RNA sequence: GAUGUCGGCUCAUCACAUCCUGGGGCUGAAGCCGGUCCCAAGGGUAUGGCUGUUCGCCAUUUAAAGUGGUACGCGAGCUGGGUUUAGAACGUCGUGAGACAGUUCGGUCCCUAUCUGCCGUGGACGUUUGAGAUUUGAGAGGGGCUGCUCCUAGUACGAGAGGACCGGAGUGGACGAACCUCUGGUGUUCCGGUUGUCACGCCAGUGGCAUUGCCGGGUAGCUAUGUUCGGAAAAGAUAACCGCUGAAAGCAUCUAAGCGGGAAACUUGCCUCAAGAUGAGAUCUCACUGGGAACUUGAUUCCCCUGAAGGGCCGUCGAAGACUACGACGUUGAUAGGCUGGGUGUGUAAGCGUUGUGAGGCGUUGAGCUAACCAGUACUAAUGGCCCGUGAGGCUUGACC
RNA sequence: CCUUGUCGGGUAAGUUCCGACCUGCACGAAUGGCGUAACGAUGGCGGCGCUGUCUCCACCCGAGACUCAGUGAAAUUGAA
RNA sequence: CAGGUGGUCGGGUAGAGAAUACCAAGGCGCUUGAGAGAACUCGGGUGAAGGAACUAGGCAAAAUGGCACCGUAACUUCGG
RNA sequence: AACCCACUCCCGUUGAAAAGGUAGGGGAUGACUUGUGGAUCGGAGUGAAAGGCUAAUCAAGCUCGGAGAUAGCUGGUUCUC
RNA sequence: GGGGAGUGAAAUAGAACCUGAAACCGUAUGCGUACAAGCAGUGGGAGCCUACUUGUUAGGUGACUGCGUACCUUUUGUAU
């Protein structure tokens, strides 16, 4: 009845969706501009943004429990360094979400997803 | 910000600091034949909720050779005391595993010393 | 005790150690008994010499239950197995010694002598 | 007459003795009156209420001139009252103070929309059978009606579909609690809606 | 489950009276001068006086 | 040129020749009980052991376990146990192939709904200028059950035994509605423990895969088995029945005039829908106060200007939802996400120190992490865009101007 | 067949089951009669465990259903 | 086109094993996708209190599951 | 376990499949399973037997002829007064 | 694949090519259709719109209204 229940399925089990949106993770924090659809760009916002969060902090515990939900070694490089000095001065809202179109296969609203200051 | 008020006009205090795998002993009131008194329940605290208001603890108890888990309302008038009588090593907040071990086997440690 | 074919024991001394509720008294169909309620049993399973034989439908009370009993505060009393207390027709209970606890919820003009007898 | 507030969730009460009441709370920021329909004029006796606060350019401005005779300065919704003989003019204000405690009530609100229900969660109806050679219908009404006489189905079979944002009113609900200080009503039970929905509480029809 | 009687004209397009369509957001950028749906990245690349892409 | 059985399940719908509950009359009705006959169809009206069973016989309940019509209701809703094709066997009949007032084991149940119907939910247009809201109620639906202990009273009654109606609570059952504060269930979106293996260079730490690998718990939400509420009282017109007054028919007679009492039936009372109620109702408020031409003068058509109130598209969403619709919000902004606190859950992270030979303990440390929850906060995303909708609302008649 | 024969046991209750009885409609000795260890995806009864079979279903997870984009059947049909 | 089709080779760790689980060499993402998260349907997960009351019938499910040691009844053709 | 089989449920029945799939199940050193080649054929084969099988066909295959079999049966039979 | 230009007597003879019917599918114009119940017509009939030239006409729609259960085949008989 999905009363005030968060997430969404997008059509697939659960750990399917865990790796789909970590590589997503990854692959914005590598190129900082993506090109996805739009309720998987709604729930990258979710995943994404504690990482940088995170990142504002360099720990030895930090790096690590990054690590174990980005697992890239370039992108725990790439936050820590660049992403998380860059935003400590912002108060969440590290992404943004611009709407492109419609894909040509489907009809997937489009959707960039763009790190704030690029 | 409202029910968060109609709530704590009605929590002053009880309660000591107990933990899941202590013993106590809840005083409880009784009131039937026109009387008011105290009767003891001693056992194992096995489950906490911590809701605010809405706080529960459920204790279990081995009386005449049958089992008996009485959950507690925390902030109930009929709760009139508690007292942790040992405090004991569980590393667990829901101990539901003494529902089945019996004598010796349902006995919690004391590393909590 | 809770259910035609449920299984539970016996609070007494003369009689079974195993009945089954073959009814649920009270009304039209009462699917369920709790605490302080009245069941019709078969005997099950029964001590060599006493007063109440295998097979004998009686009557019971169920004294305590793993259900459990609910109070006027939201506080459960949860007992760890399911017993009954064997009647007579004149439902006063056949045994004269009364095991384990039961609650205070039985102590009605009826039961008063299980709530006097109980080791509570 | 009656008010007209918001539920903000279930509590409880304990008494001195020892029970526990199961209390809803109804917060009723104050309602003011917007017209006055008399019988002379309307047909019928009856008076418009107010809860507060909707923006500025949310309000229309017919419905803004409505709120500005009744120098109201007005809220979300509009609600009516039936009134046999009470007198309010067009600008008063009426708090829980029209409720004592004891007080039984009647409480209506929207009940919480369940989507489309099946037969079995809409109609309490049976299941079948889910193993003993039952073929794909484990959950599906039955049958609807009867052969060739009447060979159409009667109106109002109970079938499937929504559960939901209906009307329901609970009545004869005791009050717990008047508490005119921060606007409450404290409710013995439950109360048809979410928390947050608009409901209405006038004194009971069975007493 | 079949007809009994194959449909007429009438009630085949009685059933398509619903079927038309509609997808009219567009917008003009006040910069560029092109238009675009509306809450969407412009198709060269614009959004709300800023290049974006 | 096919209308596919009996039974069970699921769902019903009507009748009344009424099983309970309600109202009466007579009695060979002292009272508890009954017997029978009227009136009444509002609501209720078992679970099982056996057998394929319908039925039946038992067991135990209940206030009661009603009788019937509906293709002996219901297989384009289910079953397929019985009958029942092909296999085999027994007894019997037949020389035999085979057969049965017969038994016995085994044995394929197809359909994506066009139309009527029905349950929901919209889109169009119309309601006489248009709009935002609030409504009256013609009509319709739902609802309607009942047990027990007590309180006058061991009284009225009855030698006694026995046992009341009628007065009013308070506690159940079954059913129904709402809800989630409590009790629990779930909780593959939270936290742990753990096995096997593979990887992240390696140690540590951790992550994939093993049904969520297995499991311990568990937030919100949904939820019953949990909580709360309900059936009424009251009124009216009545059914049998009980009548007052009262003749026809000096009397007697409920009746022929005329007046009363009288039931869960009927109409209200209770809840919900309801002006497509084309008979389209009513309120309060808002918006529009420009010219010209042709032809035909409810005047229409065309051009120019002007497009208001508002509605919509769109976006952020919802405890609203199949799509819709509904509801909230759109920088004059907390609508969603993030963020900052709290809370809840889990249960003492990592790293470092310390003890030990090591597994592993002790500190730091109720630590670390924490979804949907609570409060705050413009960091991100809701763009001072477009489209519809117009320009004072016909005529006749009457009353007051 | 009568027939759910009668009696015993098992169950609260047993047309089934097991043990008898013998009034065998209509058993019977290589179309074999009686037993019989072991062996059956064999028939019938009972029990322990076990449980969503059930009371009575609640929730969750995927795959369809629903909407959007692309492609695109069918049986049937006198006309509506 | 979820089917069928003879023979040959056969690595690691766990393992009796060529079972199985994770992997190596090697091969692949099964030629419609995007959303959404109703009823119902399918294939699963957990389930309070009962524990076969279900049903023609425990059908389905749930359960048991290994190795070593101990122990093991009637009956028997002496092997079980 | 492979392999061979096909007892049960559920699905599927317009199938992915003119006989399957998934869970379970039976045999698995033999009266076993299987490749390749060969033999037996239509009142005729083969059959641990069921009317089973003999090219998705079986109480007498398929095809071509006799042949436009025969049908006291069914259906149909076309412009006008 | 078209829009022109050319060729040709002709390209709406353009190669899927003479003619190019009906089923079936469209676009445009006129009129009628959103309070009305059924073999869809037929008798009556207002209104509107076009051509004419006007009227006691011609064409097209057909509000409203009376009557009205296809065709075949088989039959004692069929809306069946």
């Amino acid at each position: 009845m999905r009363h005030r229940k968060s997430g969404r399925h997008l059509s697939r089990t659960s750990a399917h969706r865990k790796a789909m949106f970590q590589n997503m993770a990854v692959s914005l924090f590598e190129h900082e501009l993506i090109k996805t659809t739009l309720p998987k760009a709604k729930e990258l916002r979710r995943v994404a943004e504690p990482l940088i969060t995170l990142a504002k902090e360099d720990s030895v515990a930090n790096r690590r429990l990054a690590f174990d939900r980005t697992r890239s070694k370039a992108a725990v490089g790439k936050l820590f360094n660049d992403l998380g000095k860059r935003y400590a001065n912002r108060p969440g809202g590290y992404l943004r979400i611009l709407k492109c179109g419609f894909r040509a296969g489907d009809n997937a609203p489009m959707a960039y997803v763009e790190l704030v200051d690029r | 910000k409202i029910i968060q008020q109609i709530e704590a006009e009605q929590m002053n205090k009880e309660i000591p600091a107990f933990a899941p795998g202590d013993t106590v002993i809840v005083q409880v009131k009784v009131k039937e034949g026109d009387r008011q008194r105290l009767q003891a329940f001693e056992g194992v605290v096995i489950a906490k909720r911590n809701r605010g208001l809405n706080s529960a603890f459920t204790v279990r108890k081995i009386s005449n050779g049958v089992g008996v888990e009485r959950t507690f309302q925390t902030y109930s008038p009929i709760v009139d005391s508690l007292s942790v009588k040992r405090r004991g090593d569980v590393r667990k907040a829901k101990l539901y595993y003494l529902r089945a071990l019996s004598g010796k086997a349902a006995r919690i440690k004391e590393k909590l010393v | 005790m809770i259910q035609t074919q449920s299984m539970l024991d016996v609070a007494d001394n003369s009689g079974a150690r195993r009945v089954m509720c073959i009814k649920v008294l009270g009304g039209s169909h009462r699917r369920y008994a709790g605490i302080g309620d009245i069941i019709k049993v078969t005997v099950k399973e029964a001590i060599p010499r006493g007063k109440v034989k295998k097979g004998q439908v009686m009557t019971a009370v169920v004294v305590r239950t793993k259900h459990g009993v609910r109070r006027t505060d939201g506080s459960i009393i949860r007992f760890d197995g399911n017993a009954a207390v064997l009647l007579n027709n004149k439902q006063e209970p056949i045994g004269t010694r009364i095991f384990g606890p039961v609650t205070r919820e039985l102590r009605t003009e009826k039961f008063m002598k299980i709530v006097s007898l109980a080791p509570e | 007459i009656g008010v007209v507030g918001r539920k903000c969730g279930m509590t409880r009460i304990f008494t001195e003795e020892g029970v526990s009441i199961p209390v809803t709370v109804i917060e009723v920021e104050p309602n003011r009156v917007t017209q006055f329909k008399t019988e002379e004029t309307d047909g019928y006796r009856a008076v418009q209420v107010t809860a507060g606060e909707r923006r500025a350019s949310r309000v229309t401005k017919a419905q803004a001139g409505h709120f500005a005779k009744a120098n109201v300065a007005a809220g979300r919704g509009v609600w009516e009252f039936r009134l046999g003989e009470e007198q309010y003019a067009a600008g008063d204000q009426i708090t829980v103070d029209l409720f004592q405690a004891g007080q039984m009530v009647d409480v209506t609100g929207e009940s919480k929309g369940k989507g489309f229900a099946g037969t079995i969660k809409r109609w309490n109806f049976r299941g079948q059978d889910n193993t003993h050679g039952n073929s794909v219908s484990h959950r599906v009404p039955g049958s609807i009606g009867q052969c060739q006489t009447p060979g159409r189905v009667f109106k109002g079979k109970k079938m499937s579909g929504h559960l939901g944002a209906e009307r329901v009113t609970v009545q004869s609900l005791e009050i717990v609690r008047v508490d005119a200080e921060r606007n409450l009503l404290l409710v013995k039970g439950a109360v048809p809606g979410a928390t947050g929905g608009d409901v209405i509480v006038r004194p009971a029809a069975k007493a | 489950a079949v007809q009994q009687n194959k449909k007429s004209r009438s009630a085949r397009d009685m059933r398509r009276s619903h079927d038309a369509l509609e997808s009219n957001a567009l917008s003009v950028e006040k910069s560029t001068g092109e238009v675009h749906l509306r809450h969407h990245v412009s198709p060269d690349g614009f959004y709300r006086g800023r290049k974006v892409v």
